[PDB]
């Protein structure tokens, strides 16, 4: 999992 | 992927948290600001702290994880974590959109909204607009993968932005076609009473005391309607009200309406025509002295000939066309349809009669309507307001929309993924519409400024408590 959503 | 430093997310989400809970605080402590626009102002500084909280929250999850995958724990935090973001964005942006709401509703049907907009009814539909946001944004998280989404919020994002656009252009490219001039148009130019304004006005033209209807603009065939009223005046000819009625037409174009007013001039008597363009000044004068203004334009976007006229007393009788209709109420003047001389004939005949009775309270609900639509009033200060917060919104969510524009339509082009690689920076910006929104909102509202000069006062009695 990364920071906010779709990077 | 570009770095920034996981502090900065966590810095900025308190910075953003310190500055937002200030903004709720304030607007629940102080009754001054117990109005719809600042508890809209107030779910929206909910969305913009929950959205820098949860953004904040993540950096802390994510470096613990990478201190310490923990199976579905992580992904069900994340996905937790991404519908509170997800909620509040959606949330924000209903939250502009209900001021947006607010504005054109407080600025042309001011009386009417703050009656419906009640503390009650304001709670309902904030409430309403979280509880579909929370359930939206849950499901929007679940569908992340799915175009539909992402072609949603960027559709969200584009409305905001052709509401941003169409708001610049009316607010500042358009600011003076139809916003009104209170410097120029204010009855403290005028001298005397309305009476002998008018009984001068009447006396310079030759004509006896009676009730006076004033035409402005353009003779031509299908635009300011000089026709409707030239039909309307020949309608009224025949009548024996004519007789205490007099008209007073301005204006150049049309040889053969020019031709027909100065016919009509020579067989009345009441009826006078100036075929020349006069000065802002006069007109002024005349807006001051004379009872009514006909406005019976085919097409006016722009109240501001009606919105002149109110301000000096004018009761206008215009045609339910653009920005007359807007402008124009029942308090504050007659209506009529476009195009139709008998049905403005009996719009005069309407006014003649109104003319018995005092007119002094109907001139000062045209004032006050006319005062309303100022730059510098109240209502055009937060359509301002309005239009610096929604184009912040839009500047700084505008790389991440580019991003997610790029993510499903551009994913393998080295241009898109290069733009791509600094979503950190993107992120960083979202962060920056938590804080840069309570500047604003103190900016703009001087009773929020005075409010948070109390808190200030009150955290340094509360330090002072603290330790003693
Ligand atoms: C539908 C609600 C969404 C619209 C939001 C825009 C808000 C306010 C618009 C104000 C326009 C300025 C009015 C100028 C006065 C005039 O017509 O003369
Ligand atoms: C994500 C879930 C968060 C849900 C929080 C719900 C509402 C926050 C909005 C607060 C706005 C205050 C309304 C003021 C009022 O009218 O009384
Ligand atoms: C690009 C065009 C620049 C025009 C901006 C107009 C600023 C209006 C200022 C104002 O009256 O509020
Ligand atoms: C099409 C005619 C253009 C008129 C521009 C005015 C737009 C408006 O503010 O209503
Ligand atoms: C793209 C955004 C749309 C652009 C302009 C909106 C049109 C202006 C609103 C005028 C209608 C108001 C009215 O007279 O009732
Ligand atoms: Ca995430």
């Amino acid at each position: 999992l990364d920071h906010x959503r779709w990077k | 992927q570009l770095f920034v430093s996981p502090v900065v997310f966590v810095t900025l989400g308190v910075i953003s948290l310190l500055e937002n809970i200030l903004v709720i605080v304030a607007i629940a402590k102080n009754k001054n600001l117990h109005s719809p626009m600042y508890f809209f102002i107030c779910s929206l500084a909910v969305a913009d702290m929950l959205v820098s909280v949860s953004l904040g929250f993540e950096t802390i999850v994510i470096t613990l994880l990478n201190s310490t995958d923990a199976q579905s724990f992580t992904v069900n935090i994340d996905n937790v974590i991404d519908s509170v973001i997800c909620a509040s964005l959606l949330a924000s942006i209903c939250s502009l959109l209900s001021i947006a709401v607010d504005r054109y509703f407080t600025i042309f049907y001011a009386l009417q909204y703050h009656n419906i907009m009640t503390v009650k009814r304001v709670g309902i539909i904030i409430s309403c607009i979280w509880a579909a946001c929370t359930v939206s944004g849950i499901l929007f998280i679940i569908y992340s993968d799915s175009s539909a989404v992402i072609i949603c919020l960027i559709t969200m994002f584009f409305t905001m932005l052709a509401l941003m656009a169409s708001l610049y252009v009316h607010m500042f490219l358009m600011a003076r076609l139809h916003g009104i001039d209170c410097s120029f148009w204010n009855e403290s130019y005028l001298t005397g009473s309305r009476d002998e304004r008018k009984k001068s006005l009447l006396s310079k033209f030759g004509m006896d005391e009676g009730v006076t209807f004033m035409f402005i603009g353009r003779f031509d065939r299908g635009q300011k309607g000089v026709d409707v009223l030239l039909k309307a005046i020949e309608i009224l000819s025949s009548k024996k009200e004519f007789q205490e009625m007099r008209f007073i037409i301005i204006g150049k174009g049309d040889p053969e309406l020019e031709g027909w007013a100065r016919s009509l001039e020579e067989k009345h008597g009441n009826v006078k025509v100036i075929t020349e363009m006069l000065s802002r000044e006069f007109v002024r004068e005349l807006y001051g002295s004379v009872d009514f203004v006909i406005i019976p334009s085919y097409f006016e976007p722009f109240g501001l000939v009606a919105l002149e006229a109110m301000c000096l007393g004018a009761i206008p009788i215009a045609s339910a066309v653009g920005g007359l209709r807007d402008i124009i109420t029942n308090e504050t003047g007659i209506l009529v349809k476009a195009g139709d001389p008998g049905e403005l004939a009996n719009a005069i005949l309407k006014a003649l009669e109104l003319s018995r009775s005092d007119l002094s309270k109907f001139r000062e609900n045209c004032k006050k309507r006319a005062m309303s639509f100022s730059r510098q009033g109240a209502n055009m200060k937060g359509a301002i307001t309005l239009t610096i917060l929604i184009g912040v919104f839009v500047v700084c969510w505008a790389p991440f929309f580019l991003h997610l524009i790029f993510y499903i339509s551009c994913p393998q082009n080295p241009y898109c993924v290069c733009f791509m690689s600094h979503f950190n920076l993107y992120l960083i910006l979202i962060m920056c519409n938590s804080i840069i929104n309570p500047l604003i909102y103190a900016l703009r509202s001087q009773e929020l400024r005075k409010t948070f000069k109390e808190i200030i006062c009150c955290y340094e009695f509360l330090e002072v408590l603290f330790q003693g």
